[PDB]
């Protein structure tokens, strides 16, 4: 049910799409998964620690 | 008068602490300290953050 | 909000207390950035009352933690509005599902 | 102490008295005041901030 | 200076040069002398290791100097 | 024990198993190159794998 | 073998009043990802533009109050107006103003505006008055930079100081958002192995796509410029 | 200002030997170390004018593979030796060059017949070693201005490398003005065959993305 609502999109239906890097401009091969995890912010910040 | 110039943090205070940084390790260590690798002395290298 | 939720967000965030929960459906009176005004309804008026129920919402105050808590109002003028519905979305609420 | 017996007759300036122990931010963190809040006793009447 | 791997072959003991790079750094610090060896900008304990390094101070040389600034 | 305990983790392991590593048919098969800095030449420019 | 050509643009397509499509033709074989790639960090880095640096609203202390009869805070007032998209012409920094009254939502139209100032969009929606009575009077900043001065370090100590109410608003300067560059095979006659580059800039409004792209080639020039004659 | 960036204030050029080099260039804006070497390196690296051999034939030995006795070192060998091999050309856009030899003795690049405009820059690299004092080896080696690497599956055909730069590979390091040490450094290293010296690598690379970017400049 993934790959069909990848599909609706025209994403391609693995996950991984063709990436090229920022600096150098020739791509990594072997294609790389991309997408949106919901990443967080902890209450372990550096200004608390240092 | 040093203590209000790098309390104030001026621009040759940088230079004087990166004159002072240059050969002069710090003795990086974290705290289960199993055996005697979790003591080394690094060479410090300023960064921001 | 999460792109990829599991459909609990919405009732985390309106059985912790964070939200604004109107109590009564209506029509909103007046928003603002502090409070929110529900005109009520005839229908649930409880006819020895005044009509209107305000709710105060909850500013720039300051958590256990040391963060910030804070309201805004996600509803607009004249948008009508349910009784249990979200009007003002907790910290780290967004629509009244749990934003993290 | 002797070095301040001198020092303090060539400017004059006296002992000041009184000492500074006051509330200043700590070291590191920048912010914006929002609230100040001032609570007295009630045997002392107030300032004009309270 | 990143390792003393020369440093400790060319005198033989880890300690010893430790010992010998202290009091050579100490006379060059607050001692009052001039780098055997030039400094290319380095801090006093690194020079001690470069004049370990190319065998102008071990203890003897370091002890024989003692007794010439004693001489006079 | 006397092996060296800075040996190369994860990431590190994983490039140096990627690059070499062979493939059956890649581009740029049985050539002949005059030593690594040919061979360095032929990939960066994108002629060989 | 025979010598390089050089690259003239054959197309500014504006697909939209941002989405552009420059296209870059004649190119030797291997240039084209070489110029496209370049070019990209140019434009994606260091492109002149013109973000809100300070706004000041009467009534209003610090980012965390709430003006009364808005039904937004400041912090939401700011962070809408960061993404004020504006083009300034004959000046550096610019003061606009914004009175409004009466119910209704506040737009980037309702700016007095001063003639050398162009909102590029206008219907960006700053605020969202809701009171009749209530009304607001901004002082929006506008300064020219270039990059992303957060402003935990614009405030070095101050310029000469600073009163209780002027807000600092993080100035992201920088007119585009996305480069997309494709290097196809360019439809020439005498050549087949010249290949032309499509550069798929997404500005915000306030940069032309040819200004855009001679001041990257400009960039990029001047620092080879300090390459091309090196000193022993 | 938004008008100036940034300079390499200083440009100090190593040289382990002539044919090698280690560029610095201590200040630069700020991620600029990348969008420069990487512009250098590619353009070094497959557009960058020169001659080197393309094809050739040893009289009539034979073609894919070989045999040939009385050579030492394996043909296919010689095809990499020759290979190795850099010359200066003038404006002759394709030279064809013989190389006889007979004797006992490892031939070297001397061995070619002089015609002004070639230069051989290494003329005693070994194309082979003979070892016997009956067979002897005669060749028609075919060197032609190019532009970047030709292979020959792409075209007893050599690759050829055309570029005069066997080796570039930069690194990007940080620096610092007076606080800001959000900036790059990079520290090209370059090693080239002999055709051209580094300092004159860069200078002619660089040269040639100024001219590329002719049309939108001031």
């Amino acid at each position: 049910e993934i790959k069909e609502l990848l599909k609706l999109g025209d994403l391609p239906t693995s996950g991984q799409i063709r990436l090229y890097d920022g600096r150098t401009g020739e791509q990594f091969e072997r294609p790389v998964t991309v997408g949106y995890m919901y990443m967080l912010k902890l209450n372990h910040l550096v200004d608390d620690k240092m | 008068a040093a203590k209000k110039m790098v309390e104030r943090e001026e621009a040759v205070v940088w230079d004087i602490l990166d004159e002072v940084i240059r050969e002069h390790p710090v003795l990086l260590n974290r705290a289960p300290t199993l055996h005697r690798l979790g003591i080394q002395a690094f060479e410090p290298v300023l960064i921001e953050g | 909000k999460p792109l990829v939720g599991t459909g609990m967000e919405r009732a985390v965030a309106v059985d912790s207390g964070v939200t604004a929960v109107a109590k009564r459906g209506g029509v909103v009176q007046y928003v603002d950035a502090s409070r929110i005004v529900i005109k009520v309804n005839e229908d649930e008026m409880y006819p020895g009352e005044a009509g209107i129920d305000i709710y105060n919402l909850t500013k720039y105050t300051r958590s256990n933690q040391n963060t910030c808590i804070n309201q805004m109002p996600c509803v607009s003028l004249g948008e009508p509005v349910e009784r249990g519905d979200v009007l003002a979305d907790g910290p780290s609420t967004d629509l009244g599902e749990l934003a993290l | 102490t002797p070095e301040e017996k001198l020092l303090r007759a060539i400017f004059g300036e006296k002992a000041s008295d009184v000492k500074d122990s006051s509330l200043r931010v700590p070291n590191g963190v920048s912010g914006t005041v929002i609230d100040v809040q001032v609570f007295t006793r009630d045997g002392v009447e107030k300032d004009k901030r309270a | 200076r990143v390792t003393v791997q020369d440093a400790v072959e060319k005198i033989g003991n880890r300690f010893d040069l430790v010992l010998v790079a202290a009091r050579r750094a100490r006379q060059m610090q607050v001692g009052g002398k001039d780098p055997l060896v030039p400094e290319e900008n380095d801090k006093t304990t690194v020079i001690a290791l470069r004049e370990i390094e190319e065998g102008l101070i071990n203890n003897q040389i370091l002890d024989v100097r003692e007794r010439q600034e004693q001489q006079e | 024990n006397g092996e060296p305990i800075i040996v190369p983790s994860q990431d590190v392991v994983l490039g140096l198993y990627y690059m070499t590593r062979d493939c059956v048919n890649a581009k740029g098969e049985g050539m002949v190159l005059t030593g690594p800095k040919e061979a360095e030449r032929l990939y960066r420019s994108g002629l060989a794998s | 073998v025979t010598e390089f050509l050089k690259p003239r643009l054959v197309d500014i397509e504006q697909v939209s009043s941002t989405h552009a499509k420059v296209t870059l033709e004649p190119l030797e074989r291997g240039f084209g990802h070489t110029l496209g790639n370049a070019l990209r960090r140019i434009l994606l880095s260091s492109m002149p533009g013109c973000a809100v640096t300070e706004v000041e609203i009467d009534g209003v202390l610090h980012e965390y109050s709430t003006k009364e009869g808005v039904q937004e805070d400041i912090l939401e007032i700011l962070l809408n107006l960061k993404g004020l998209a504006v083009r300034v012409q004959g000046k550096d920094e610019v003061i606009l103003t914004l009175n409004k009254s009466g119910i209704g939502p506040v737009t980037a139209a309702d700016i007095t505006h001063d003639g050398d100032v162009e909102i590029v969009k206008p219907q960006h929606v700053i605020c969202h008055l809701t009171d009749e009575n209530a009304s607001i009077s901004m002082r929006i900043k506008v300064q020219r930079g270039r990059g992303y001065v957060p402003a935990s370090t614009r405030i070095h100590s101050e310029e000469d100081e600073r009163p209780i109410g002027r807000l600092l608003v993080d100035a992201c300067y920088s007119p585009v958002e996305r480069i997309a560059y494709n290097v196809e095979a360019a439809r020439v006659e005498q050549r087949t192995d010249l290949d032309k580059l499509v550069i798929e800039m997404e500005t915000n409004g306030t940069i032309d796509p040819e200004e855009a792209i001679r001041r990257a080639a400009t960039i990029l020039a001047e620092q080879l410029e300090a390459f091309v004659d090196l000193r022993d």
